[PDB]
């Protein structure tokens, strides 16, 4: 599912600026 | 035609009134902008409690003024690895920014200093926390839970947009909820006063419009991209362009292409076609009616915008009230200044 796909994308948390 | 006389006569004046105000906010704006304050406060006037977080060259503390006994977060620049980083302009544009602006749903800067070693920006403090936490924690917003923060989020753009100014970079991570449960937008170090075109590759991955990432130059049309994306990652958990590593990121934002939640309604996902719109010609917030085609969609029809503005709007959720003392935690480090100025004629501005 899209929701399982985030979890697993890693990028769940807190995101840095380029 | 949609509206009848009356509503076509409301609208008119509503719009009517806008132009007044942001005409008002442009001169006190451009005042400050052009003579901005220094130096109101000094190190001293301040207790220190506790370091709430490190960057590479400078960190954030809760402070106490001691006469007052009001919180703060306090921002310490260390002047020589500012230089040595290669942030001098940056550093100087976002307190020229945040001493020049005012508006309900911006974090005040209430005091700025510098001493020998450091810069120092004093902050309104939030105990709330983030949006960030908050949506991860509850899983996603409702639509009208959603729709309120967004409303906010317009407002706080049409203002800031009237002064040349774009944002740059809009996520949860940089929302926190007040007390009463209203937005306060922190982090203008990305924010750039133009009134043009700019090419600088800034922001984060899950939120850059296309034509940033495409290296075309790009306008305050970025921010508009951005709220599209911040309203589908408030109602559905997650954000609508993401992958294990940024270019996969890059390349489903610049397809065309977004899928939504079946638990969207229809008026979000029009309005959210025509923000993640890849054509600049197409993009609302870009167009010849400006934020209005925004404020007047009917994902919209609700809001009141400026029973918003005036804050009277009900919050649909308040944080956990605490007190500015209670507060992840760091490291305590000394704030080390030096018997000798450095960096002084880099940083005369501040
Ligand atoms: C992003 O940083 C990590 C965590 O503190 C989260 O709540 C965000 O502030």
């Amino acid at each position: 599912t899209t929701y399982a796909d985030f979890i697993a994308s890693g990028r769940t948390g807190s995101r840095n600026a380029i | 035609g949609h509206m009848g006389n009356a509503a076509a006569a409301k609208k008119g004046s509503e719009q009517e009134s806008v132009k007044e105000f942001l005409a008002k906010a442009k001169e006190e704006f451009l005042k400050k902008w052009e003579s901005p304050s220094q130096n109101t406060a000094q190190l001293d006037h301040f207790d220190r409690i506790k370091t709430l977080g490190t960057g590479s060259f400078g960190r954030v503390m809760l402070v106490k003024h001691k006469e007052t006994g009001n919180h703060y977060a306090m921002k310490i620049l260390d002047k020589q690895k500012v230089v040595k980083l290669k942030q001098i302009e940056h550093t100087l544009n976002e307190k020229r920014i945040l001493q020049a602006v005012n508006f309900p749903f911006l974090v005040k800067l209430e005091f700025s200093f510098k001493d020998n070693s450091n810069l120092y920006m004093v902050m309104e403090y939030v105990p709330g926390g983030e949006m960030f936490s908050h949506l991860r924690r509850i899983g996603r917003f409702s639509e009208p839970h959603a729709r309120f923060y967004a409303a906010q989020i317009v407002l706080t753009f049409e203002y800031l947009h009237s002064l040349d100014l774009i944002y740059r970079d809009l996520k949860p991570e940089n929302l926190l909820i007040d007390q009463q449960g209203y937005i306060q937008v922190t982090d203008f170090g990305f924010a750039k006063r133009v009134k043009g075109r700019t090419w600088t590759l800034c922001g984060t991955p899950e939120y850059l419009a296309p034509e940033i990432i495409l290296s075309k130059g790009y306008n305050k049309a970025v921010d508009w991209w951005a709220l599209g994306v911040l309203i589908y990652e408030m109602a559905a958990g997650y954000p609508p362009f993401f992958a294990d590593q940024p270019i996969q990121i890059y390349e489903k934002i610049v397809s065309g292409k977004v899928r939504f939640p079946s638990h969207f309604s229809s008026d979000l996902k029009d309005l959210l076609r025509n923000l993640l719109q890849v054509d600049l010609t197409k993009r609302f917030g870009n167009l010849k009616n400006g934020v209005n085609d925004i404020k007047n969609h009917k994902w919209f029809a609700t809001t009141d915008w400026i029973a918003i503005y005036q804050r009277k709007v009900e919050a649909p959720f308040i944080p956990k009230f605490k007190g500015p003392g209670d507060t992840d935690d760091y490291e305590e480090e000394e704030i080390r200044v030096s018997i000798n100025e450095k960096c002084g004629k880099e940083f005369t501005e501040f």
